[PDB]
DNA sequence: GAAGGGGGGCTATAAAAGGGGGTGGGGGCTCTCTTCCGCATCGC
């Protein structure tokens, strides 16, 4: 069964082995049931949260964000193919952007032709800094980071999941509250076929390179986890000395943890900050977070900086034997290191410690998620 | 002299090396079986008791010695011939050694007079044989011999055959026995609860459980709350707890002060003392033995009818089925009191808090059950039915004043078919009594790869049953290491509850501890019977197999001694736990089987008792006759228990933990051979595990044992039900250290294919695959699928009988449409016939009471040849026929394909070589994955396995992957990736292969090893228009194979509700599954007789006929209503 | 028995009544399809 | 056909007095469980000497037909069955002599010949004669003669 | 089993080679040097062999 | 607080008063027999119980391979530089991380808390 | 007591029979009070006095390894009762 | 004293006679709701 790539979030459908079965209506009155009621563009705005339940994916979402750029060029030849795949155009080849010294088309006057009739929508993009909007560039955005389409051109702005996406007030959400079920069910196949043949121009990987960082971003991350080595010991020697204060309405213990998971995540975030500044623009791995199309900061950052901490039903690695982790630690250690706490990278590869800390974690995902399924399934029927 | 960093890589593979050439992987499974048959058949035999007869002339029979001799097949002639496991596999037979037994017989006839006579070597059954073990014909075969057996030299064994079915016993995990664990129940009545399961030596009569409780403070009352909380003990044959001070009087301790000298080994502790207060309160009443054994007595098993009985029978409670494991003789009295006591004193510390609440993760409070303890207990219960038949039959011809012959008093079903059952079905115990017997310790070894194949010999099952919910033991707690690996564990209802061996992990077999204990009392050891209780509190209590014998003054020359003697092997084998708890002045000696152990290397003044001979004499490992063994003789590895690990302190490798460095730990007593021996089977297959989030281990755990290759060097000679080969399996470019073990190279389950990871045309989205056409036309990951088919004849009856025939369709009743033309004149197809669905492979008649048809059908989308046709006599007797059809699978659209790292995915589309990207020097990638796969999933060993493949392939050389390896590094890779003129990152400039155009991005492609799953669309793919229905509900069939429909579930009803689409809803309920007719009486809503031939209609009941009303229901509707009437209800029909 | 034919996911009414399994239904891998429409539905020959 | 009633779990379960007030009956029919018994004692003899199920069924069937006939009534079940399997290894072309079914019953070698020749008659039905070949297997194997030896006894036997 | 016929990848005829590579690692030359030496340059072709296992060898150890 | 048992038959002696000589008294259920009472305290209940730790460490942990070893906290008694330190990690203290140490030294079990 | 009714009061066993006999008696006035219409639910039919007995669809015999009908749960169970009674 | 030899009993076949004995076949894991018991309270 062939699928457009944009059903798979609604089925929560993926393609590696997902099985869908078909039925089929065997008369005309069940058959214009389905037809009137429940074919796939009259789905596209679920009731559930008022918002687009289908939306753009993996490759268009990366690629239309890398499409929409303020810098993206066509010449005539590259837009004669795309309008090739283009249902809903009239046949008006449009006046390029740029007419001398050659003829190109921007990214966006291609995007103006997909989007349907004259919607009016704006949207931010995902990198698009707070205080733009109060600046002296509000309507002039230095990044490209406003997303203004008026009558139904975008006239400026990156596009991404913010306004392509299943959010209230997405561009694809007021082609649906505006121009209908059946020119938003073109808009999201002109979507695909434009910018999927388009793809095959400007391309998308992600390899070794993308987890790379600058010699002077490792030194960055490592001071800081040295650091919070220090600043955990000197937590711990506080503790040891009955220097550490409890903190109101929290046990010693307690106080303890909540100080070493705290130096602990900020070591974390701060390290994740250091490697995701230290990327550049044409990193693969920053180009799928940008999009929405897959992936986190917090997924770069653990590529690149560090895992963190492992913790099992919320606390760090217990002492599984006696006062210790594991037979590598010596007794009542409290270290980042015997708790769980993986101070590699992805990339860098985890020690054996770290990795069997770090499969400790993976294992209570693995079991949430196969109780995940029964006990919300008892609720959803119970509710019904 | 001393192993250099330098070095040490190489030394400690060959430590591992020498260990697996001595060891293999399937050596838990032989070791185990060969104790049953060796040791634990002839103690049960030996402990049965004599037979004595009396009915005057006075029989006695004893089985003195056993006799095993090789696996033997009996034609239908009666000719004995050996039997090749292939023999068994091929003709279905079971892979059975005859047992013999020495049989004395004594008669006392009252004469003064006594006639001995010995049947020697007496036939009592079959014992089914494990493959490969010490009595199996493959025993001491070389691999050239098992050649010549049409046996793979590679196959482990470790698997039994029964009716031709290779069938694996999954070791059981249970608690371990004769130790007590103290644990808090929130909810239950008592605030602390000292349970012991205690057995007998040799595992006799099952295990025995005693409950030492503390009342919850839960309870108000100015009396309750005044005491405090007060022990209650739960003995075993009692309905009711029992107050803990009336046990210690009923053994034969009524002062107060001798009870507490067995609880309370310091009264100078005060605390402790206030804790038993409340209990000595509450048996105040009973003040003497037998009083308080008429107390015990009177909530036994069965009402007593006097005081004598009932004080008889509760000191036959106590005095065998109270902690047998302490003893079973009428003197154990005081060893059980002090026992007793430690379980109360151990209750104490709990409750006072001096003392952590164990844990059931715990693995040293874990036990796995191998085939050997398995085979043991139902032997025992097999045994004594036979002598139970043995004393029947013969109590019946003593009765009648004749003697008995011995050999027909002896029944050998007892023991063969108890024996093959058990292993047959998997349910573990009696087949009467299957309520209680345990499901699944049996299964059939799965094939599909060796990795599968090796991986289900290792794998063990959590005593949690599968439907119970609890996440507490599907964790991955940290006694795991080393023992079970932390990454293969299946995804759904049995996350972390069936578990798979460390690569390194033994499972101990079990000894005697008679060496032991003789030892320590030799050793300035006192008896537990000649101390005073005073002395208790100084000295360390001295625990073998949970067993307390006694208590030593000098615990550190005592474990310095018992560590030694070990390491020498001179008194103490290797697989024996010496733990001394220095906080709790215990020291527990552990002698039994089912203690999963490692070898760790033996650490002193941190310096590696390794040194650089050991290891040149591994070097030259043959010709030299140093093995493995001999490190262990030579004391500079020794193996390690999970209980024994947490007295351990361990250094994770020599280079690094123990050099000279910031002081944290100066006293190292072991390190690890190798980190990477943690993890299992499968999980050592995956390049760079360290570097993939650990889910995405899991994953390829799983997905490994789905992959197609050569499941076995020998697969043309099986006939498997089915099996999957591949055409051309490639050995992983990027391989790891741990895979040479596997037998990976031999057996490879995969192809190195040229990836691009890049966004091509949209059909590798979302997990999907783009594969080159040319690629596939070439043989990439082509694969045959065999199917056998097995067709038997059997005459049973006074005149039924089935026959291979070519059933005609005038001559047999029974016939489809299907094709019966290729059958031969005996019924049978002939191989290299070409077959497709609905066509007739066997063809088999039974003659009706003129002949029915039972022809077998081939599987409807299977299109294939035939490649074999076999023939013979099944263990049956009876003509018996299996027919291989082959199917070669070119790799299609569906099909999915996994790399090593947890990246499975279908093929969404395949382009040829034009259409693919290509590099300048016209490389086009074999597989196409999205880049949206890695963000999310975060596999960068997939990233490093594809750079490294590159330079392996351009260098010339395997990659080596091993984890936690500091000299391979990701920025190394790309330096070297460098010096063979591409991009040090492994990325590559790609040309559009419609256009020509260079991509604006350049792509990351190398060789990746992936590997071709089961499962194939055409497989899976299934229509169904109108086809049989069921003949209980009258609603579609089930199953793929039977054609059919598709569940539409209370989901989907519920989700066709919220569309509206009523006429839909109806449509799938009512009009595609089973609409039915009915007529109902108008009058009563109850279902009417309708005569349509006769159009007449009555209901009797009303006594009318004229106003019936035809309804309309679902076929499921009728049959409710029909149920709930069989319950008296009476669902009435009203039309008004 | 009767009452335990009744009760339950699998029995007569929720596994019989409430759902239950059709005729005219289809079954197999899902792969992606960029070229069809998102109210398209690619189907073997073999299903059709 | 018929249900067999399990153990109880409960205190509703067991009488005043411990045992159970549910114990199962004996509804089996005398000619039923003399029939049972036979195919039991049948098996048990089978396995003695290693016969394949496929001479047991054979023999099973040969009983119940005898059984039913009933001109042996007056005989021991025990050497019907015996008989019947001798009878049984005939039919199927792999003959054992009286003495080793007399081995494996407690029958003694007259009764089963005796029991054998009633059979026949009952059943209407005949067994090929024996020829020296129908033993050379067993008895040669069973001694741990070579194929050679085997063969050469056959032949100077025949 | 047997060596494949072409590579995989660019349809090079890789099946005439396996006899001669296998000679050459008995002559002392490295994998990578052996390669060379046989004319496979492209890595696609290199994996062939390289990654090459002969089951068929096995295989023809039991008696047909 | 303490626990004595009669001299007679070797069981719990309970608190009694006699109302002539209104004195303390310990008294035997089932023997009849009657001591003076010394200690005058029938018993004590501890609610915060801060039994000192030092008590109930073992000297014999210093042989634990697996506590960890400092030699900047000297023995106070013998003056050995290497000691062994740990925490309770003992129940019903509702905190917990404070240090015991061990002199190392054999024949010298000195325990103390810093 | 399980299937056993016991009314005490001393104690006897209360039999079904008994218990049908003091539910005739109740007057279809006095059955609506209890909640219970007399035309569909007499408090006497709630004792078994006759047991009906499935159609063979209910209770069908499936056929499988050669002509052997192998009988439903509920056809062994009115086996059991058929005996029983006849008994 | 091991081994071959000789003599005699056993096997089946029919048949009659009459009675004892052998054989076979009947019969006397978590959460929620309901029920029972002890207590303190008033009432008369
Ligand atoms: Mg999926
Ligand atoms: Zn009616
Ligand atoms: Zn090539
Ligand atoms: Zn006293
Ligand atoms: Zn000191």
């Amino acid at each position: 069964f062939r699928l457009n790539l944009s059903v798979t979030t609604p089925y929560n459908a993926d393609f590696d082995g997902d099985e869908m079965n078909l039925h089929l209506p065997q008369s005309l009155e069940t058959r214009a049931e389905i037809q009137e009621l429940a074919m796939v563009p009259r789905m596209i705005v679920t009731p559930q949260s008022n918002r687009p339940v289908m939306g753009i994916v993996q490759d268009t979402l990366t690629a239309v964000r890398k499409f929409t750029k303020r810098d993206v060029f066509l010449e005539r030849g590259e837009v004669m193919n795309l309008l090739m795949f283009l249902s809903t155009w009239d046949g008006k080849v449009p006046q390029p952007a740029i007419l001398k010294p050659r003829p190109l088309w921007t990214g966006k006057q291609i995007f103006s032709l997909i989007i349907p009739g004259h919607i009016n929508c704006i949207r931010t993009h995902s990198t698009h800094p707070d205080d733009e909007d109060s600046g002296p560039y509000k309507h002039i955005s230095p990044g490209d980071t406003k997303v203004v389409v008026e009558n139904g051109e975008l006239i400026m702005g990156i596009l991404c999941k913010k306004s392509l996406g299943t959010s209230a007030g997405s561009l694809v959400h007021i082609s649906y509250l505006e121009m209908g079920h059946d020119i938003t069910r073109l808009f999201y196949s002109n979507i695909q076929t434009v910018i999927n043949n388009w793809l095959l121009i400007e391309g998308h990987t992600i390899g070794i390179g993308d987890s790379i960082a600058d010699s002077k971003t490792y030194q960055d991350i490592q001071n800081t986890i040295k650091k919070a080595k220090q600043d955990v010991i000197e937590v711990i020697e506080k503790a040891h000395n009955n220097e550490l204060e409890p903190t109101p309405g929290n046990t010693l213990r307690q106080t303890f943890e909540n100080q070493v998971n705290r130096i602990l995540n900020d070591a974390r975030d701060k390290t994740g900050s250091s490697a995701q500044k230290s990327l550049s623009e044409y990193n693969n791995f920053k180009s799928m977070v940008v999009s929405g199309a897959k992936g986190s900061k917090i997924n770069i950052s653990q590529v690149i900086a560090v895992v963190g901490q492992q913790n099992v039903e919320g606390k760090r690695i217990p002492f599984g034997f006696k006062h210790r982790t594991l037979p590598h630690f010596i007794k009542d250690d409290y270290g980042p290191e015997s708790r769980g706490f993986v101070e590699n990278s992805y990339l860098a590869g985890l020690t054996p410690t770290e990795f069997f800390f770090h499969a400790m974690g993976g294992r209570e995902g693995l079991i949430d998620t196969a109780v995940k399924t029964a006990e919300t399934g008892y609720i959803q029927r119970r509710l019904i | 002299d001393e192993i250099t960093p330098d070095l040490w890589q190489e030394a400690c593979w060959i430590v591992i090396s020498s260990y697996f050439d001595e060891k293999g992987l399937v050596r838990q499974q032989l070791d185990s079986f060969d104790e049953f048959i060796q040791m634990s058949v002839q103690r049960i035999v030996e402990d049965a008791p004599p037979i004595d007869l009396q009915a005057p002339p006075r029989y006695l029979l004893k089985f003195e010695q056993i006799y095993l001799s090789k696996p033997t097949h009996w034609e239908r002639d009666g000719a004995p011939s050996p039997m090749m496991p292939n023999e068994a596999r091929l003709r279905n037979l079971t892979y059975s050694a005859p047992l013999y037994v020495d049989i004395t017989k004594t008669v006392i006839k009252e004469g003064e007079e006594q006639l001995q006579t010995q049947h020697q070597k007496t036939f009592i059954g079959k014992i089914p044989i494990m493959l490969r073990s010490t009595y199996c014909l493959l025993n001491g075969l070389t691999d050239r011999d098992l050649c010549e057996l049409n046996e793979c030299p590679l196959d482990p064994g470790g698997y039994f055959i029964i009716n031709g079915s290779e069938k694996v016993l999954i070791a059981q995990e249970k608690m371990a026995t004769n130790t007590v664990y103290v644990f808090a129940k929130k909810d239950s009545k008592y605030a602390y609860t000292g349970e012991c399961r205690s057995c007998l030596e040799n595992s006799s009569r099952p295990t025995s459980t005693i409950w030492v409780s503390m009342l919850a403070r839960g309870g108000q009352g100015a009396k309750k709350s005044a005491i405090g909380q007060r022990i209650v003990a739960t003995l075993p044959y009692i309905k009711q707890e029992v107050p803990i001070i009336i046990v210690f009087r009923a053994l034969g301790f009524v002062s107060d002060r001798d009870i507490l000298e067995h609880i309370i080994y310091d009264f100078e502790d005060p605390e402790m003392m206030e804790m038993v207060k409340p209990s000595l309160d509450e048996a105040f009443v009973i003040q003497e033995q037998n009083v308080a054994l008429n107390f015990i007595g009177s909530r036994g098993a069965k009402p007593g009818v006097t005081k004598e009985k009932r004080i008889k029978y509760a000191k036959e409670v106590l005095q065998k089925e109270m902690l047998p494991h302490v003893g079973v003789s009428d003197f154990c009295e005081t060893k059980k009191a002090y026992f007793l006591g430690y379980m109360v004193h151990r209750l104490l510390l709990a409750a006072l808090g001096r003392r952590e609440l164990d844990d059931r993760d715990h693995y040293g409070n874990k036990r796995l059950d191998l085939a050997g303890p398995l085979l043991a207990f139902l032997f025992r219960g097999m045994f004594k039915n036979l002598l139970k038949e043995v004393r029947i039959y013969a109590q019946k011809f003593i009765d009648r004043g004749k003697d008995f012959n011995l050999e027909l008093a002896i029944k050998t079903r007892i023991i063969s078919d108890g024996l093959k059952y058990s292993l047959a079905t998997g349910n573990w115990g009696d087949q009467k009594k299957a309520h209680q017997a345990r499901a699944g310790v049996s299964q059939v070894l799965n094939r599909l790869t060796f990795a599968s194949t090796l991986s289900h010999l290792r794998r063990l099952n959590s005593p949690i049953g599968r439907d119970g919910k609890l996440a507490k033991p599907r964790q991955l707690h940290n006694t795991l290491w080393g023992m079970v690996c932390p990454a293969e564990t299946p995804e759904g209802h049995a996350v972390g509850l069936v578990k798979n061996l460390a690569l390194m992990a033994y499972i101990s077999v079990g000894s005697q501890p008679s060496p032991i204990l003789e030892f320590l009392e030799e050793w300035s050891m006192e008896n537990l019977e000649e101390i005073s209780p005073a002395a208790i509190a100084d000295a360390t209590k001295i625990f073998v197999n949970g067993c307390w014998v006694g208590i030593h003054k000098d615990p550190e020359q005592l474990m310095n001694t018992l560590r030694k003697l070990r390491r020498q092997m001179d008194i103490i084998v290797s697989e024996v736990s010496m733990i001394r708890d220095i906080r709790e002045r215990e020291i527990r000696i552990y002698t039994d089987a089912g203690r999963i152990c490692r070898p760790l290397l033996i650490v002193e003044k941190q310096k590696l008792l390794l040194k650089k001979r050991h290891i040149d004499q591994l070097k030259e490992r043959e010709y030299n006759n140093y093995s493995w063994q001999d490190l262990v003789a030579s004391g500079v590895v020794e193996y390690i228990d999970t209980l024994e690990e947490e007295t351990v302190m361990l250094a994770m490798t020599p280079d690094d933990l123990q050099e000279k460095e910031v002081a944290y730990c100066s006293t190292y007593t072991h390190c690890e051979i190798h980190p990477s021996m943690i993890l299992g089977v499968c999980a050592s297959i995956i390049p760079f595990p360290d570097h993939n989030q650990s889910p995405r281990n899991t994953y390829q755990s799983a997905m490994g044992k789905q992959a197609m290759g050569v499941y076995i060097t020998n697969f043309h000679v099986r006939m498997d039900t089915l099996a999957h080969v591949l055409y051309y399996p490639q050995k992983p470019l990027v391989t790891t250290r741990s895979m040479e073990y596997l037998r990976f190279r031999e057996l490879p389950a995969g192809i190195n294919s040229i990836v691009a990871i890049a966004s091509y045309t949209g059909y590798n989205q979302e997990d999907s695959v783009i594969m080159n056409r040319s690629a596939v036309d070439r043989g990439f990951f082509r694969s045959v699928f065999y199917r056998s088919y097995k067709e038997q004849e059997s005459k049973k009856g006074f005149d039924q009988e089935e026959v291979f025939e070519k059933p005609t369709r005038e001559t047999c009743q029974g016939m489809r449409h299907a094709i019966y033309d290729k059958l031969d004149d005996d019924g049978l197809i002939a191989p290299g016939v070409r077959v497709s669905g609905d066509d007739v492979i066997i063809g088999k008649t039974v003659t009706l009471p003129t002949k029915r048809d039972c022809s077998t059908f081939l599987r409807t989308s299977e299109t294939g040849i035939v490649d074999q046709v076999m023939v013979t006599l099944n263990q049956e007797g009876y003509k018996f026929c299996k027919i291989r059809v082959r199917s070669v699978r070119i790799p299609q659209i569906g099909d999915k394909f996994a790399s090593r790292h947890g990246q499975k995915g279908t093929c969404g589309i395949q382009y040829r070589q034009e259409d693919m990207p290509f590099t300048c020097e016209g490389i086009t990638p074999d597989i196409i994955i999205n880049p949206h796969a890695i963000p999310s999933r975060m596999t960068i060993g997939h990233l490093i396995e594809c750079l490294q493949g590159k330079v392996s392939a351009n260098k010339g050389e395997i990659g080596d992957a091993t984890p936690f390896n500091d000299a391979v590094n990701v920025q190394k890779i790309s330096n070297l990736l460098s010096d063979y003129g591409y991009h040090l990152r492994g990325n590559e400039v790609l040309y559009n292969g419609f256009t020509g155009r260079k991509i604006t991005s350049q792509i990351f492609i190398g060789p990746t090893y992936y590997q071709r799953l089961k499962h194939m669309v055409d497989d899976k793919i299934h229509s169904r228009a109108r086809g049989p229905i069921q003949i209980l509900n009258r609603q579609p069939m089930e199953g793929r194979s039977r054609d059919g429909g598709l569940r539409f579930g209370e989901m989907e009803r519920d989700c066709q509700i919220a569309h509206g689409a009523a006429q839909f809803l109806r449509e799938r309920l009512f009009e595609a599954s089973d609409p039915y007719q009915v007529h109902v009486c108008n009058l009563c809503g109850i279902m009417a007789i309708a005569n349509t031939r006769t159009h007449t209609y009555e209901c009797r009941g009303c006594r009318n006929k004229t106003q019936i009303s035809l309804v309309r229901m679902p076929y499921a509707c009728k049959l409710l209503f029909q149920e709930l009437m069989s319950m008296s209800i009476a669902p009435r029909m009203m039309s008004v | 028995s009767l009452k335990q034919r009744l009760k339950g996911k699998e029995g007569r009414v929720r596994g019989n009544l409430m759902g239950k399994r059709v005729d005219f239904s289809a079954r197999t891998v899902i792969t992606p399809d960029p070229n069809l429409s998102i109210d398209q539905v690619g189907v073997p020959r073999s299903i059709a | 056909l018929s249900t067999m009633i399990g153990k109880g779990t409960g205190a509703a379960s067991f009488d005043e007095f411990g045992n159970s007030k549910y114990q199962n009956r004996r509804t089996m029919s005398s000619s039923d469980r003399a029939m049972m018994n036979a195919f039991k004692e049948i098996t048990t003899m089978a396995d003695r000497i290693n016969l394949p199920r496929n001479i047991v069924d054979r023999t099973n069937n040969l009983f119940k037909q005898v059984y039913e006939q009933k001109s042996l009534k007056g005989r021991a079940n025990d050497a019907i069955a015996s008989a019947c399997l001798y009878i049984a290894c005939r039919q199927e072309g792999v003959p054992r002599t009286f003495k080793e079914i007399c081995a494996v019953s407690r029958i003694s070698k007259k009764e089963i010949g005796r029991c054998f020749k009633l059979i026949l008659k009952a059943l209407e039905t005949s067994v090929d004669l024996i020829t020296t070949g129908d033993f050379m297997s067993r008895f040669c194997s069973n001694l741990c003669l070579p194929k050679q030896v085997q063969m050469a006894a056959t032949h100077i036997a025949r | 089993m047997i060596i494949p016929v072409r590579c995989f990848t660019c349809g090079k005829i890789v099946g005439n080679k396996w006899e001669a590579y296998l000679g050459l690692l008995q002559a002392e030359y490295t994998e990578g040097d052996a390669l060379d030496a046989l004319g496979l340059k492209r890595y696609c072709c290199r994996r062939m062999l390289l990654a090459h296992v002969d089951l068929i060898e096995k295989l023809l150890n039991y008696a047909p | 607080v303490g626990i004595r048992f009669c001299q007679e038959c070797n069981n719990m002696l309970y608190p009694k008063e006699d109302k002539e000589n209104r004195i303390l008294l310990y008294a035997c259920r089932n023997c009849d027999y009657q001591q003076e009472a010394d200690n005058s305290c029938i018993y004590v209940n501890k609610i915060t119980h801060e039994v000192d730790e030092l008590t109930q460490i073992i000297a014999d942990v210093s042989q634990d391979p697996t506590l960890p070893r400092t030699e900047d906290h000297p023995c106070q008694k013998c003056g050995h530089k290497e000691a062994v330190f740990f925490q309770s990690h003992s129940a019903r203290a509702e905190d917990a991380m404070r240090l015991y140490y061990v002199c190392t030294a054999p024949h010298c079990g000195h325990r103390w808390t810093e | 007591s399980g299937l056993e009714l016991y009314a005490e009061w001393k104690k006897i066993l209360l039999s079904p029979e008994r218990v049908h006999e003091i539910f005739k008696r109740i007057s279809d006035e006095e059955c609506f009070v209890l909640g219970m219409e007399p035309r569909y639910a007499r408090p006497e039919w709630m004792i078994v006095t006759v047991l009906p007995v499935p159609p063979l669809s209910v209770r069908p015999a499936v056929v499988m390894q050669g002509s052997a009908r192998n009988q439903d749960d509920l056809t062994h169970k009115l086996a059991d009762i058929v005996k029983i009674n006849n008994q």
